[PDB]
């Protein structure tokens, strides 16, 4: 806890990249879809995998510099 | 019209790029029996004139290389020299056949 | 149309006796080499070794 | 004629030492 | 069949010179180049669009089996 | 004083062969290909030598004995790579010939294109036994796979495939005797290629213009001798860079699992020198209709020869027909994807298209082609 | 569901085609592999002999190889007995049979990791991704227990445990050992245990182009040398 | 006006056998001068990476 993770930086900041914050756009979408309606068969690990793409994306290309 | 399919004959001759190498259809002819038979059946002249540019287009190709733009065979030029012979061969060769049919 | 005449038609009708004969020799031999059941449980004498 | 036969001009693949007619051969040879 | 009787020719010389005094690479760029590009220009057109039809079909193929792996907001009702 | 090159036996036959023959003095480098097949099978035939050397073929030991190889023998890892890249080496060469043998109208040589169609079966056969060998889980499932396709025919493909199996299923006996026919059947290609070499030197070699060479020949040796060792140099270089920098791009990940006969795999492919065939017997939906397609898409080689309607030997002047040569290849690439993506939409309809094509160009169109070519160029 | 989730192109310092390994990553993640991987996974075709010469030292592999009990025989009387390991025997089996270790993990089978970066898709950057990619399941994806959500494991519900966090273990270099540190540490680690022959290949790749592009102008300028005869001949007709 | 080229011929490229051993003697020397200059470049591209640069923190 006192060792903060350049992981979980460059992961906050690939947030902040904007491609990565309209993909939390449908995440929270599809959460709301799905969470306001019962007796359905939908999840949102499309959304979930697209956010992730581009969020992993991120930090594959600004991650290793931060390591040793 | 036949203006329109000697146009367009002209085009596919140029497309077959046998006139770069100087060649003729006679000379691109496939030797099987009958056209190994018409060469034998030329004259002398002629047999020596197709074998040079035979040689000819052998040498270019072995260049990867074809004749300037001047030296071309033309569509109009390309001497038909090997089809009355090899209508004579075809016509015995079917004429054999027929003896033998019937 | 090279094989197609009269003289090709009654050469193929006398090779159509040995070509048979060839045929009925390969089949022959073809049931004796595997020991095909469907054929060989129909002659008497080689019906025993089956049982 | 036979002797109309020339050989024609290879001064197009020819290397330099030898490139000059009136020059004489066996001093580029070695260098060849 | 052997290399002394295979064909017949007759008025034809043949010029050669010494490979130990002609070039090997005699000037490999300033004409080779065109030979190249004209070589590319008489066979570009009977090769190419069927290798571009090959693109054009495998992007379009990989597209819809994404847009078949992607899920159908229709189930709703 | 005699002259012992044309005069001793074994000489004059090697002199005869490949040092005083009468070679076109125009053949590309198209031609290079026959003499890397012949330089492939020799490396095949010392890597595969070695990796005997160092292999046990028992079904509890060959996963551990190619991981043993790998990492204890010294430079095993580069014989089995070099193995591996050299058979996709030997495949890419194979392609390449039978190419150049249709492009250039090399199929009329109808016995020495019929023992190369027998060749090519003996190698594609080869290749597979050998990529069951490593014991991986695909060369187990994959020799499940061609076994049960065998297996297809009716009332001979069932004891055929457990007379192959030599029991019920790719088992101990089915991995042995794989590797003894893996090992001898290089052999017999071998002497297949001296009847292949033996009948191209009867009948000849052919030039790219199609033409009669005879007119400028040239000694096989130094010209040839000099253009295949340059061949070969290229050759080692591609097939070295790729045991050297990317060995497993062309290799399979999932045979570098041990052989798991409960657990399938994600998705089962074989080679990739067997995914047109592939593709199209997933596109024919018959067993016994797919495993007919494949032998006569692999027959129809040997029925080429048959299908020559033209005039002119070679493709060098017949640009429909070169058109449809390249549609042909473009849709052998297209096989060869489709073998690579699994059996989904739109593969199925892309699949069956494919097939379909591939046969409606190698049967019907080339001909019907060289007849309008013909009649374009006023032959009859 | 059906789909997979591609692991993205990470740059290791052994990305290029002349790069080696770093061999304290290497140490690192046998470290890591050892303290914390070797409880369930197996890794029988990699051994201390095959550890020593590339990340340590042969008394620091002895020191290492005898700190673990192995099972040995028989002896005179035939009984199975313990004795200390040696350099010549492999990394210990933690379980002796596969139905053990599916026993002793919920149903499912931890494999091998000697073979299992080149044996996945994408390797060792599958094997980061997988580490490091451990998150909250969705809405709507209901998980029994024993499975955790996993994005990068094909059927995203994978049998593993997140193995390593921050602080999981202590490295002897000072280190941080934080998830994303570690996690690249054995994925070297077990890069270098699927090809032990990386740097060698990667010299003689070196090598050989250095040499071919050496061989390859000359043997060409042989080969035009010889064909220069041809190449250059002059043919001319002279019918009477 | 004698060349290096023209030098090597005359005294080393003229007679098979010392043709051969020039080429002997030069694939020695050259095994030599290739394997170490490969292996430094090997070593710069890869430095502070391999066992023999990091031998030293490990060893007495
Ligand atoms: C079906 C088969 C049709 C065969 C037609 C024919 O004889 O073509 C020979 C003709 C010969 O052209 P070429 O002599 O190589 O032209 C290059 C010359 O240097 C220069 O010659 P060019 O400039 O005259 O040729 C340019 C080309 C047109 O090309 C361009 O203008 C280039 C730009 C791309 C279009 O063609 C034309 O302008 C006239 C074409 C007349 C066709 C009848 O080849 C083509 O027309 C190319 C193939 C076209 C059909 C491809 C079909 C693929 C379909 C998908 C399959 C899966
Ligand atoms: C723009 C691109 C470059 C154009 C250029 O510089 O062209 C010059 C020149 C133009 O040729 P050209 O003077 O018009 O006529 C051909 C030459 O007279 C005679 O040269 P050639 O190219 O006909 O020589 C026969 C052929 C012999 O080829 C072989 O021996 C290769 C046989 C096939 C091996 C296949 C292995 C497996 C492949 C799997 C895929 O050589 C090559 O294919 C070139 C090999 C170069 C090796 C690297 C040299 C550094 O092209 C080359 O030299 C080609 C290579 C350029 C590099
Ligand atoms: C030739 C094709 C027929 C061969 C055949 O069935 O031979 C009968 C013999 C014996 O056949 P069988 O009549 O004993 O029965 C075997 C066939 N099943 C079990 C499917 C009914 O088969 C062989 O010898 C196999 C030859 C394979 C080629
Ligand atoms: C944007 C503008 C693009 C312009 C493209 C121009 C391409 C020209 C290609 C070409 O053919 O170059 C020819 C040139 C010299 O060749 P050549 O014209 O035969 O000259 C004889 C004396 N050198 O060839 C060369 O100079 C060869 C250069 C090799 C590098
Ligand atoms: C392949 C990429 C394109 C290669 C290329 O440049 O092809 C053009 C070349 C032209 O050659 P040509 O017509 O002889 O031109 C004479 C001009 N001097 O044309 C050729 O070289 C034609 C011969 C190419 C042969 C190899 C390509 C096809 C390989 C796959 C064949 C598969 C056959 C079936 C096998 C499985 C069954
Ligand atoms: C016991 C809690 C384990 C620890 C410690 C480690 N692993 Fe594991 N692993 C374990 C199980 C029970 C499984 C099977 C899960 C399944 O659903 O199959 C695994 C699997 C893996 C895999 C394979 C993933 C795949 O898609 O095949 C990998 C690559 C893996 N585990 C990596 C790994 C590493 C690097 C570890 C050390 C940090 C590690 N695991 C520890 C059980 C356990
Ligand atoms: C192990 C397999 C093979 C070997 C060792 C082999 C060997 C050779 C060699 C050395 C040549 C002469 C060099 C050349 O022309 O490229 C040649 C040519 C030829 N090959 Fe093959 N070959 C094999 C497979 C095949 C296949 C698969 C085919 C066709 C389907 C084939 C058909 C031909 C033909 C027709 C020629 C003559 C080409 C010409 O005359 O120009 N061979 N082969
Ligand atoms: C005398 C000749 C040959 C012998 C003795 C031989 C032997 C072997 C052996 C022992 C193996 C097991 C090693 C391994 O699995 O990697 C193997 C594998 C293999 N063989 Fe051969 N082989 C020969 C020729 C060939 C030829 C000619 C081909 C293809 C044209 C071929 C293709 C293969 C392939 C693809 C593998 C699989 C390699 C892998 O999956 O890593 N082999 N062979």
């Amino acid at each position: 806890e006192e060792l903060v993770d350049p992981l979980t930086t460059v992961r906050e900041h690939c947030e902040q990249l904007e491609k990565c914050v309209k993909a939390r756009e449908r995440l929270e979408l599809c959460d709301n879809r799905v969470s306001s309606r019962s007796q359905t068969e939908e999840d949102c690990t499309e959304e979930l995998f697209d956010f992730l793409h581009a969020r992993d994306h991120c930090v594959a290309h600004k991650l290793f510099k931060n390591l040793k | 019209s036949s203006k329109w399919l000697d146009g367009f004959r002209k085009w596919y001759y140029n497309a077959a790029g046998f006139n770069k190498l100087g060649l003729m259809r006679d000379d691109t002819l496939h030797e099987t029996e009958d056209v190994k038979e018409a060469i034998r059946r030329l004259p002398e002249d002629l047999y020596n004139d197709r074998m040079f540019r035979i040689k000819r287009a052998l040498d270019l190709t072995m260049r990867h290389q074809i004749l300037p733009k001047d030296q071309w065979t033309k569509y109009e030029e390309d001497k038909f020299y090997l089809e009355p012979y090899l209508k004579e061969v075809i016509r015995e060769r079917k004429e054999r056949e027929e003896w033998a049919k019937k | 149309s090279r094989f197609l005449g009269p003289r090709y038609r009654e050469l193929a009708r006398n090779w159509i006796p040995t070509a048979g004969m060839w045929g009925t020799v390969g089949a022959v031999g073809l049931v004796w080499a595997t020991d095909w059941r469907l054929i060989l449980d129909w002659v008497p004498y080689i019906n025993g070794k089956f049982k | 004629s036979h002797t109309d036969v020339k050989v024609p001009d290879f001064s197009d693949y020819r290397r330099a030492e030898v490139l000059d007619s009136t020059k004489s051969s066996k001093e580029s040879s070695e260098a060849r | 069949r052997e290399f002394g009787n295979l064909a017949r020719i007759r008025h034809v010389i043949s010029y050669s010179l010494s490979p130990f005094e002609q070039r090997a690479f005699p000037s490999y760029f300033s004409k080779g180049i065109p030979n190249v590009l004209r070589r590319t220009r008489e066979r570009i057109l009977r090769v190419a669009p069927p290798f571009v039809v090959v693109y054009l079909i495998y992007t379009w193929g990989n597209q819809e089996f994404e847009q078949s792996k992607r899920k159908n907001p229709a189930m709703y009702e | 004083m005699t002259n012992m090159r044309k005069t001793h036996p074994l000489f004059k036959i090697i002199n005869h062969s490949f040092i005083d023959l009468p070679a076109p003095s125009n053949i590309s480098s198209w031609w290079n290909f026959g003499s890397l097949l012949g330089v492939c099978l020799m490396v095949q035939i010392i890597t595969g030598l070695f990796l005997a050397m160092h292999y046990t073929s028992d079904t509890m030991t060959a996963f551990s004995s190619v991981t043993h190889i790998c990492r204890d023998v010294n430079y095993g890892w580069l014989i089995r790579y070099m193995h591996a890249n050299g058979a996709s080496m030997f495949f890419i060469c194979l392609f390449l010939h039978v190419g150049r043998g249709l492009y250039y109208g090399s199929y009329t040589f109808m016995e020495t294109w019929n023992i190369g169609v027998l060749l090519l079966f003996a190698v594609m056969a080869t290749a597979f036994m050998g990529y069951v060998l490593p014991w991986g889980q695909m060369s187990f499932w994959g020799a499940t796979v061609i076994t049960n396709l065998l297996s297809a025919i009716p009332y001979i493909g069932t004891t055929l495939v457990e007379w192959i199996w030599g029991g019920f299923s790719v088992d101990k006996a089915t991995l042995t005797r794989f590797f003894a026919f893996h090992f001898i059947l290089p052999f017999i290609i071998a002497a297949l290629a001296i009847v292949h070499l033996l009948f191209l030197h009867e009948t000849g070699s052919n030039n790219p213009t199609g033409l009669n060479s005879d007119a400028d020949k040239i000694p096989f040796h130094p010209y040839y001798t000099i253009k295949d060792i340059l061949g070969i140099l290229i050759m080692f270089l591609i097939l070295m860079t790729l045991v050297l920098f990317f060995p497993d791009m062309l290799g399979d990940p999932d045979n570098y699992m041990p052989a798991n006969p409960l657990n399938t795999p994600p998705h089962i492919k074989p080679e990739w020198y067997f995914l047109f065939a592939y593709a199209i017997l997933r596109s024919i939906p018959n067993k016994l209709g797919g495993v007919l397609a494949l032998i006569l898409s692999i027959l129809i080689l040997a029925l080429m020869p048959f299908l020559h309607t033209s005039k002119q030997r070679s493709l060098m002047f017949r640009p429909i027909t070169q058109i449809l040569y390249w549609i042909l290849v473009a849709n052998l690439l297209i096989l060869t994807w489709i073998g690579g993506q699994p059996v989904e939409h739109p593969f199925i309809i892309i699949g069956q298209l494919a097939s379909i094509s591939y046969f409606s160009i190698i049967l019907i169109l080339m001909p019907i082609s060289g007849i309008i070519e013909d009649k374009m160029l006023k032959l009859y | 569901s059906d789909l997979e989730l591609h692991p993205p192109s990470y740059p290791w310092s052994h990305r290029g085609l002349l790069s080696s390994l770093d061999h304290t990553s290497i140490r690192r993640g046998f470290q890591v592999y050892k303290q914390v991987c070797s409880s369930c996974h197996s890794m029988d075709y990699v051994a201390y002999r095959h550890l020593v010469g590339v990340c340590y030292t042969e008394e620091e592999a002895k020191a290492l190889a005898e700190e673990v009990e192995v099972q040995d025989g028989p002896n005179d009387d035939g009984e199975m007995f313990m004795r200390p390991g040696k350099l010549s025997d492999y990394f210990p089996k933690p379980y002796p049979n596969p139905e053990a270790a599916r026993a002793a993990n919920n149903g499912a089978l931890p494999p091998d990791l000697s073979y299992i970066v080149r044996a996945r898709h994408g390797g060792e950057d599958y094997v980061f991704s997988l580490l490091t990619g451990y998150c909250e399941p969705p809405t709507g994806v209901s998980l029994r227990e024993g499975l955790y959500f996993n994005p990068y494991f094909p059927g995203q519900a994978i049998g593993m445990a997140p193995p390593i966090y921050t602080e999981v273990l202590e490295y002897d270099d000072g280190t941080p050992a934080t998830m994303s540190q570690v996690a690249k540490d054995v994925a070297t680690f077990l890069r270098w245990a699927s090809e032990p022959e990386h740097d060698h290949r990667k010299r003689m790749g070196l090598k050989m182009l250095l040499m071919m592009g050496l061989l390859l102008p000359l043997t060409y300028a042989m080969k035009r040398h010889k064909w220069s005869v041809l190449k250059s001949r002059k043919l001319a007709y002279r019918p009477p | 006006s004698p060349t290096i080229p023209s030098r090597l011929y005359s005294l080393l490229f003229r007679r098979t056998s010392t043709f051969a051993l020039t080429i002997a003697v030069g694939a020695l020397f050259f095994e030599r001068a290739f394997d170490q200059g490969a292996d430094a470049i090997y070593e710069h591209i890869n430095e502070g990476k391999l066992w023999k640069h990091i031998k030293h923190k490990y060893e007495n």
